[PDB]
């Protein structure tokens, strides 16, 4: 009949008070479908609350076929209103081992590209280094080595070829009809461009100690007003800290002076001469044997 | 106690809990009369027990009404049949 | 018209400004004053007068 809000409100006002927790076969299946009605309705809070009930109970239950596949789709669909690529990357850790054990490489290869998509677009995290090696990688695959190089690309990326890379290969990048939704590709360019700038300034600080602000603007592919936006965001959120001088046009790493000088840093001067007494100990034994005989 | 004077207790505990925009906090300070801070603390905690019973992490207006129905007993007496005379 | 309201008006005037002052102080200092007044949104003389008072 063309009803959206009315179709969702019927099941939400019934299924909650219906089941007495007797048969979980039809209950779990319809709750997963109840979240689908909230997707068409546009309520992210309804699906978020329903995802805190049977999700933990399913973990204790054994793995099924049609039941487990519904969790992987809904956790991606709830990212429309959430727009967080870090949380979905943790939700895809179960399907990563599911397609590599239960299923075959036919469905495992495309999902591998999706997992990288949520990792590249993730703002930050402590698991990003653990997701570089993963488990099943080094499988000698073109799609596996291409997506893996994009993870380590953030270090050497100058943002010169960034628009070129997405146009040449666009599996998850520009045109993606799987695990994504929207009316245009603007969500692909806006979300990816903001991340590659944040991930770029992280390695630049770890390498360049003091760099000119004029040369720095050319590496970010931004302007004077655009460069100050990403710098103020990383410092206010507690990501990185550096020195920015507008009149001097000099960017510095802001090395901490709290090391107490010779109370700490002097430990590097003793290690300069420390290895001598060890190497001499190995040489005294070896020199007398070969030269004497 | 007083209706608006008890708000410093009911409202303070409400600030440490998650509430809904439709939750009515005035209904707790009307019918309730002369409650200690310990009994009041059990009112807001009972509203949270009604929220987890409904599998919700936000206390609604109905949870505040269901919490009062349990707290109607303050002094120790048998039902409404006390005070024999 | 109220003296108590105006007394708290300058309290929030310095409170909302302090929230805006903490925005420029969070990044590294030694920047241009002309760019400071553009971020806060007030005149150069007004920003220098209230900031030096704190």
């Amino acid at each position: 009949e063309g009803k959206i809000d009315e179709a969702a409100d019927i099941l939400c006002e019934l299924q909650v008070e219906t089941y007495g927790s007797m048969e979980m076969s039809e209950k779990i299946q319809f709750i997963l479908e109840q979240m689908e009605l909230s997707i068409l309705k546009g309520d992210y809070s309804q699906a978020t609350v329903l995802s805190r009930k049977i999700l933990k109970k399913t973990f204790k239950n054994p793995k099924y076929e049609s039941l487990k596949l519904e969790y992987y789709n809904l956790l991606v669909k709830i990212s429309l209103h959430k727009r967080e690529y870090l949380e979905v990357a943790q939700y895809l850790q179960e399907i990563y081992q599911t397609d590599a054990i239960k299923s075959d490489e036919a469905k495992w290869k495309p999902v591998l590209s999706h997992i990288v998509y949520f990792l590249v677009l993730s703002p930050y995290g402590n698991l990003q280094n653990d997701l570089i090696h993963k488990i099943q990688n080094d499988n000698n695959l073109k799609k596996l080595e291409s997506q893996e190089s994009l993870v380590k690309l953030f270090t050497t990326n100058e943002l010169m070829r960034w628009p070129i890379v997405q146009k040449t290969y666009e599996p998850v990048l520009n045109e993606d009809d799987l695990a994504f939704g929207g009316e245009a590709n603007k969500h692909h360019w806006e979300d990816l461009q903001k991340r590659v700038i944040e991930h770029n300034l992280r390695v630049i600080s770890e390498y360049y100690s003091r760099i000119t602000l004029l040369r720095l603007n050319e590496l970010l592919d931004l302007t004077e007003s655009q460069t100050e936006t990403y710098i103020s965001d990383l410092v206010n959120q507690g990501i990185i800290y550096a020195k920015v001088n507008r009149p001097a046009k000099i960017v510095n790493f802001e090395k901490p002076k709290n090391s107490s000088q010779l109370l700490n840093e002097w430990s590097h001067n003793v290690d300069e001469l420390l290895e001598h007494i060890e190497t001499i100990g190995h040489l005294i034994t070896k020199e007398e044997i070969m030269h004497g005989l | 106690r007083d209706r608006r004077e008890r708000r410093l207790i009911f409202g303070t505990i409400a600030s440490k809990m998650s509430l809904a925009p439709e939750a009515d906090l005035d209904s707790l300070i009307i019918r309730n009369d002369s409650l200690s801070g310990a009994v009041i603390a059990a009112i807001m905690q009972e509203a949270g027990l009604r929220a987890v019973r409904k599998n919700r992490y936000v206390i609604l207006q109905s949870d505040l009404e269901e919490a009062y129905a349990t707290q109607v007993k303050t002094d120790n007496t048998v039902d409404k049949f006390d005070f024999y005379k | 018209g109220d003296e108590l309201t105006r007394s708290h008006f300058n309290a929030l005037y310095d409170t909302l400004l302090e929230s805006n002052l903490c925005k420029i102080i969070e990044p590294f200092e030694c920047v241009e004053i002309s760019h400071i007044s553009k971020i806060i949104g007030l005149d150069t003389q007004q920003v220098e007068g209230k900031l030096s008072q704190m």
